[PDB]
């Protein structure tokens, strides 16, 4: 768990609109880093260009913390 | 009244069907790019998509959301079956139209448009 | 002097092939490309003056835009032309391709070729007669006649 | 002003921009480019051309109807300069070769005609001069192109005391010499570079941007009698600039050395071809020299253009020399070379 | 006689009139209207959610067989709630016979598509949608079929402008044909041909 | 009543199948159409020897444009805009004033060949048969702005076509 929460983060890290010093695994994307709809839907898309594994629209608006990406990545292996 | 629903019955499932055609058009643009041989960059490309995307942020009408999800679709097949030619996704950056200004007194200097 | 005589002389004789070996490529749009197959017709067989249409663009000399240009088919009017090789002329038939013809104020249509294209020579009708096509044809062969490409290059 | 010389319209082809320009060396690249925007604006345009009216096709689509007049010049006629320049309010001067021709020196194509036409305009009553210079324009030049660009820029500045004097450092675009000159070196083997390359810093200038900068001093009042230097955002090594042409055009860069003399002598063993020449020994010498730097001078930024870098348009000019197995890779795909600011 | 005023056909208007009757009692669920004009065409107005019962009835009955159809099209209306008005064109063969169905409907309220019924309706249905905006709910294939690629807007609605908003031409620059707002040399020059006095008294409206 | 175009069954007798047989390997019908080819070629060519021939007209053929006088010399058109609002193509622009002597008559009259269909509406809406359509088709141009004539251009056509649109006129005015 700690490897897929280390890509987790480096995923995250990478994006333009999060602040590395804001960003935590608990932060919520919605509140703390202040996305909307469409750059969390790019996050989640990159998760997937990631891990290799399509998550759907369903799975994907459950998603919106860092935390929540790391358990539903350990769930689904 | 009791309208009669397009394909949503509430904006809720409009807004999934809006991420949906984001997520196939985001996923097509490196495709794109590849293709018509085109100049620019891939992020330009997707922030042209969010753009286009984002200037019809203002509707509350689930009908009105579905005709334009509905059009979404239809001009990203005709992207990817290469329908469209590189002339049309280049007419979608407005490459060759002067800059309009945009200030009262600038507009006053040019002519007699409001 | 003697080298702008060998000069004259020699584009005398390579304007001399152009202008007798003309070979449209074979590109009809509307109504005005019937007048063309009848100006390609026995009456006033266009193979008799050395002009031959050719399918490919590579191969082709000349290109009547015969009919109206609509905004659908100007990209591919152009991709023809571009991939035609020079030395290329256009001939633009009709007054549809001249301007915009019975066509002109619509929002489908391009308003003349020659927002798009060079054009050599600009035959006016609706359609213009095989005759007026076969006019045009040869003002276009007089015209290359007057080409001085090595007198210019000489004295340049 | 005249009424019919008063603004009409939106700015688009069938607009009035009260602009009347007569454009000397138009059948070229910058003149192309210039004609173009002018046109584009909806301006009255008139082309000077000595060559055959079929290398002056290219530019009939440019303007409306009306709005692009091709009228015959000599370079050595004032009569006929008067003639195209008679009824314009602006001259704009982009005649100049890079090379000698049995009739037309460098003397001639760049300090006699400009004279003469610097000379007639104001005798004609034009309002508005331009006169495209070069960047390393020295008088004490080792290049006599350079040379003549200095004494050029003099007598144009004599003659019409009210011109604009622009100075571009080296223009890259579609049919330009600097990428392809580069890019086609390939034929040869290897590239040779004087010094390897390691003494030579230039800052290139796209294309649009230069026609821009030219078509905002026409518009510009306060840029009557001025002189810009229009040079690139980021300067360059000649070696990095070069390895960064040969990757984006997917070409093996082998670069050796080649001493100055030796260089001389091929540069004068391609100048002797009748027709253009791939090379000449002023072309070597202006490569190796390096872009002088003027911040005296204005820029692209104070007639309201942003430099475009080359990292954003090299693409466009190289993606014609790769092979069809790197045709349609990316731009991004190559990374931007080192800059030297 | 009456050299210069086209005759008339009681006989056919009947047959019309009668068959009207028939289908209007057939079919109580969807006709709203059926009215039979001087020069014997019969028209039949339903509502809009019965195109494809009242269709495949007048394809399949055996007193109606209407196995082809003619035309389809849209009339656009703006003064109206619902601004389109669809109209189906049918042949019967078998009785040598021709009929016509409206429908009514707006920018936002799909219609049934008729490609189960009619194929000729896949073509046609695709014409309307990309020339007037109306959206056909079951359609295998509905895209744009006359207009340019990207073509923005439905030109046949009344309140687009006859020479639209764009136009192209070739940029040297880009090396491409480019899109730039339309403007024309010359203006087209509106005519104001309407008579102010009134032509024909039968179809006076009422003052109101 | 119908014909039936392809209908009939071959017969099959030993004389017909060989026939037949013979048809097949000896290549009679591909010898007939041969023999076609070859009776074309031994006739007389239908071309005619253009430029120095020319194609049957009428005295109906709509040409160029023209404006027409009067024997005296004057203007037949009054500008009453006739042409202009019977005008398909839009191809027409009018504008007139009372001339100096008080006379309705224009100070502009344009057609733009480039927009014109050649229907000849506007000879036909004339009442004075000031603007005809000549017999004259080999006007072509090398520029696009050759081709928007004006009413000097017009007037020029006129006058130097006049004996044979007068005749044409002559010939076919009682048809109208
Ligand atoms: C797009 O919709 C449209 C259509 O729908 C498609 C249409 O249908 C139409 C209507 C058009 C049609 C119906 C056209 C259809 C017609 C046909 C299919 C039949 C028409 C015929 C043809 C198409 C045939 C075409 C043939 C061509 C073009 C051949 C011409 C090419 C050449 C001659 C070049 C090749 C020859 C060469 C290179 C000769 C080389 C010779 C040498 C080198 C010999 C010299 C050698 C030496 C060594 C020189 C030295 C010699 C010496 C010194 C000897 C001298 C010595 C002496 C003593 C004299 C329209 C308008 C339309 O719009
Ligand atoms: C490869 C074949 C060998 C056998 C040849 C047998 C005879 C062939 C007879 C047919 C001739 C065909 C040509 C017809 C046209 C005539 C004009 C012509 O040829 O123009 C050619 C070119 C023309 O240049 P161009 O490309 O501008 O020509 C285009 C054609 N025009 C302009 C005529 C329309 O002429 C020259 O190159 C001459 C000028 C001087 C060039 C000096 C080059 C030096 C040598 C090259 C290599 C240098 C680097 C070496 C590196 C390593 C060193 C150790
Ligand atoms: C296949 C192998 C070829 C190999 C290369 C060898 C080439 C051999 C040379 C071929 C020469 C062909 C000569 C063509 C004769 C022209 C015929 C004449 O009619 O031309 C007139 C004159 O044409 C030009 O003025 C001159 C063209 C021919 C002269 C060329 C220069 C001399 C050729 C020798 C080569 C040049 C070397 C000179 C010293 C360096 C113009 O007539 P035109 O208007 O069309 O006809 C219209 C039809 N009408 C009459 C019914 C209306
Ligand atoms: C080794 C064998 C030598 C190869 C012989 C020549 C091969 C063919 C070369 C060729 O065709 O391209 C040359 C090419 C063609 O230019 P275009 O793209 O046609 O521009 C015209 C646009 N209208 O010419 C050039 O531009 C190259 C100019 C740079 C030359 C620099 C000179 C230095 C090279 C010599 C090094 C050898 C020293 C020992
Ligand atoms: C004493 C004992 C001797 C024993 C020898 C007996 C042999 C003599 C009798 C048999 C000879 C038969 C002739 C052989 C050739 C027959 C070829 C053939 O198969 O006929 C055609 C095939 O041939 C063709 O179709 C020809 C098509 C191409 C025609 C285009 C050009 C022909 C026109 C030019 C005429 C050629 C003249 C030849 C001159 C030669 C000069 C050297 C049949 O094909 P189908 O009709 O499609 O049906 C078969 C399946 N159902
Ligand atoms: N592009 C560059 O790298 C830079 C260029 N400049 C300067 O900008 C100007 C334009 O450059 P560019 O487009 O590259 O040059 P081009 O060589 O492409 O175009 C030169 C033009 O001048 C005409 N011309 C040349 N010699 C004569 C003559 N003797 N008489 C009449 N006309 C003549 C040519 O006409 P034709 O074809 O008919 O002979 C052509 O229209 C030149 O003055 C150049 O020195 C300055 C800095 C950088
Ligand atoms: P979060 O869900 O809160 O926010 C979502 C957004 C930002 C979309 C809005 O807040 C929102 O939900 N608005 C509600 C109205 C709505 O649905 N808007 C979006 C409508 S879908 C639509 O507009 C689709 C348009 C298609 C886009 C065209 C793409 C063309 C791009 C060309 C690319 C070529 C480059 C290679
Ligand atoms: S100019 Fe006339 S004949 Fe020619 S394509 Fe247009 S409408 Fe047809
Ligand atoms: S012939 Fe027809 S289209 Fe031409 S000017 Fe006359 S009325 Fe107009
Ligand atoms: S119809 Fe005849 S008289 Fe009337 S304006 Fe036209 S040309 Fe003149």
């Amino acid at each position: 768990l700690e490897a897929i929460k280390d890509r987790v983060l480096y995923v995250l890290k990478l994006y333009d609109k999060i602040d590395p010093e804001k960003l935590s695994v608990n932060s919520h994307f919605m509140k703390d880093l202040g996305l909307d709809s469409l750059d969390q839907v790019e996050i989640i898309m990159a998760m997937e260009d990631e891990f290799g594994f399509e998550i759907p629209d369903i799975d994907a608006e459950k998603l919106m913390c860092p935390q929540e990406i790391v358990d539903y990545i350990a769930d689904k292996k | 009244t009791s309208v009669k629903p397009i394909f949503s019955r509430d904006m809720n499932e409009a807004k999934r069907r809006v991420r949906e055609l984001y997520r196939a058009w985001y996923r097509e643009v490196p495709n794109t790019v590849h293709l018509f041989q085109l100049d620019i960059s891939v992020k330009q490309g997707r922030d042209k998509v969010r753009e286009m995307f984002m200037k019809n942020a203002h509707v509350t009408d689930p009908r009105v959301v579905d005709l334009l999800v509905i059009k979404g679709k239809m001009e990203l097949e005709e992207t990817i079956n290469v329908w469209k030619q590189r002339t049309h996704i280049m007419r979608f950056f407005h490459e060759t139209e002067a800059p309009r200004p945009t200030d009262f007194l600038s507009k006053f200097y040019v002519g007699h448009d409001p | 002097s003697r080298g702008e005589y060998v000069v004259a002389k020699l584009d005398d004789l390579v304007n001399w092939a152009r202008r007798s070996s003309l070979w449209p490529m074979t590109f009809g749009l509307a109504c005005c490309a019937v007048e063309m197959m009848h100006m390609a017709a026995p009456r006033y067989d266009m193979d008799r003056f050395g002009v031959v249409f050719r399918a490919s663009p590579r191969q082709s000399d000349v290109m009547i835009v015969a009919g109206t240009l609509t905004n659908k088919m100007a990209p591919a009017l152009r991709k023809v032309y571009d991939q035609m090789p020079e030395p290329r002329y256009v001939v633009s038939m009709g007054s549809c391709a001249n301007g915009g013809g019975y066509y002109h104020y619509s929002y489908s249509v391009v308003r003349g070729c020659d927002r798009i294209v060079p054009v050599d020579i600009y035959v006016p009708g609706c359609p213009p007669t095989a005759e007026a096509l076969l006019y045009g044809i040869l003002q276009l062969q007089r015209k290359i006649k007057r080409e001085k490409r090595l007198r210019i290059w000489y004295r340049r | 002003l005249h009424h019919a010389l008063i603004p009409h319209g939106k700015g688009g082809r069938s607009s009035v921009s009260g602009i009347v320009a007569t454009v000397f060396g138009a059948t070229g690249f910058l003149g192309r480019y210039v004609v173009n925007h002018l046109g584009r604006m909806g301006s009255q345009v008139i082309v000077p051309y000595r060559c055959e009216p079929y290398d002056t096709m290219h530019l009939r689509p440019m303007g409306d109807l009306g709005q692009i007049i091709f009228m015959e010049w000599n370079g050595k006629d004032k009569d006929s300069i008067r003639k195209v320049v008679e009824h314009s309010n602006v001259v704009i001067n982009l005649v100049g070769r890079e090379w000698e021709t049995k009739n037309f020196d460098f003397e001639d194509v760049f300090v006699k005609i400009p004279h003469a036409i610097a000379q007639v305009s104001k005798e004609a009553g034009v309002e508005k001069l331009i006169h495209i210079s070069h960047l390393n324009a020295d008088i004490k030049s080792p290049s006599r192109y350079l040379r003549s660009k200095a004494v050029g820029e003099k007598e144009v500045r004599a003659a019409f005391p009210e011109a604009t004097i622009i100075k571009p450092s080296d223009i890259f675009g579609r049919e330009d010499r600097f990428l392809n000159y580069f890019a086609s070196m390939r034929w040869f083997g290897g590239v040779p570079l004087i010094s390897l390359g390691k003494e030579t810093v230039k800052q290139p200038v796209y294309i649009v941007d230069v026609s821009k900068g030219i078509i905002n001093a026409i518009k510009d009042p306060d840029a009557k009698g001025k002189t810009f230097a229009f040079v690139g955002p980021n300067r360059y090594l000649l070696f990095d600039l070069v390895q960064y042409i040969f990757a984006v055009a997917y070409r093996p860069f082998l670069p050796y050395p080649l001493p100055h003399f030796a260089y001389r002598w091929v540069g004068r063993l391609f100048e002797v071809s009748p027709f253009e020449p791939w090379t000449t020994r002023d072309k070597v010498e202006r490569v190796h020299m390096s872009d002088m730097t003027l911040p005296h001078l204005p820029g692209l930024e104070d007639l309201g253009i942003q430099a475009t870098p080359l990292e954003l348009k090299a693409i466009e000019v190289l993606r014609r020399h790769r092979t069809y197995r790197w045709l349609t890779s990316e731009m991004e795909d190559v990374k931007p070379a080192k800059t030297v600011n | 006689t009456r050299p210069t005023i086209r005759p008339r056909n009681d006989v056919v208007h009947k047959q019309l009139s009668a068959f009207g009757q028939y289908v209007a009692e057939i079919l109580p669920k969807y006709v709203q209207q059926v009215q039979v004009s001087c020069f014997n065409e019969l028209e039949i107005f339903i509502h809009p959610d019965g195109v494809i019962p009242v269709l495949t009835f007048l394809r399949d009955h055996t007193n109606a067989q209407f196995k082809s159809l003619a035309d389809l099209t849209a009339v656009d209306v703006p003064t109206r709630q619902n601004r389109f008005e669809i109209v189906y064109n049918l042949l019967s063969l078998r009785f040598n016979s021709r009929i016509r169905v409206k429908t009514y409907t707006d920018e936002l309220t799909p219609i049934e598509s008729s490609v189960t019924v009619y194929k000729a309706a896949n073509w046609y249905e695709r014409e309307i949608w990309d020339m007037f905006g109306v959206f056909f709910a079951n359609h295998p294939d509905l895209r744009r079929i006359l207009t340019d690629y990207g073509f923005e807007g439905h030109p046949f609605r009344k309140d687009f402008p006859l020479s639209g908003y764009v136009e192209l031409r070739y940029d040297d620059e880009v090396k491409r044909v480019v899109a730039e707002p339309v403007e024309l040399a010359q203006e087209f020059r509106k005519f104001d041909l309407n008579s102010p006095w009134e032509a024909f008294p039968a179809y006076r409206q009422p003052p109101e | 009543t119908y014909k039936f175009v392809n209908m009939r069954e071959p017969s099959m007798d030993m004389k017909s199948v060989t026939d037949r047989a013979a048809q097949t390997l000896l290549w009679t019908e591909l010898v007939r159409g041969l023999g076609m080819t070859l009776s074309y070629l031994f006739r007389e060519p239908a071309t005619i020897n253009y430029p120095f021939e020319k194609g049957p007209l009428s005295p109906r053929f709509r040409g160029e444009h023209a404006l027409r006088r009067y024997p005296s010399g004057e203007e037949r058109c009054i500008a009453c805009k006739l042409c202009e609002a019977v005008c398909p193509a839009q191809a027409i622009t009018i504008e007139a004033e009372p001339r100096a002597d008080g006379s309705r008559r224009t100070t502009r009259y344009d057609i733009d060949m480039t927009k014109c269909i050649y229907c000849g509406f506007c000879q036909e809406a004339c009442p004075v048969d000031a603007i005809v359509e000549g017999p004259n088709f080999e006007f072509s141009t090398e520029t696009h702005e050759e081709l928007l004539y004006n009413k000097e251009k017009l007037l020029n056509n006129g006058d130097k076509w006049e004996a044979e649109i007068a005749a044409n006129i002559q010939a076919d005015y009682l048809y109208r």
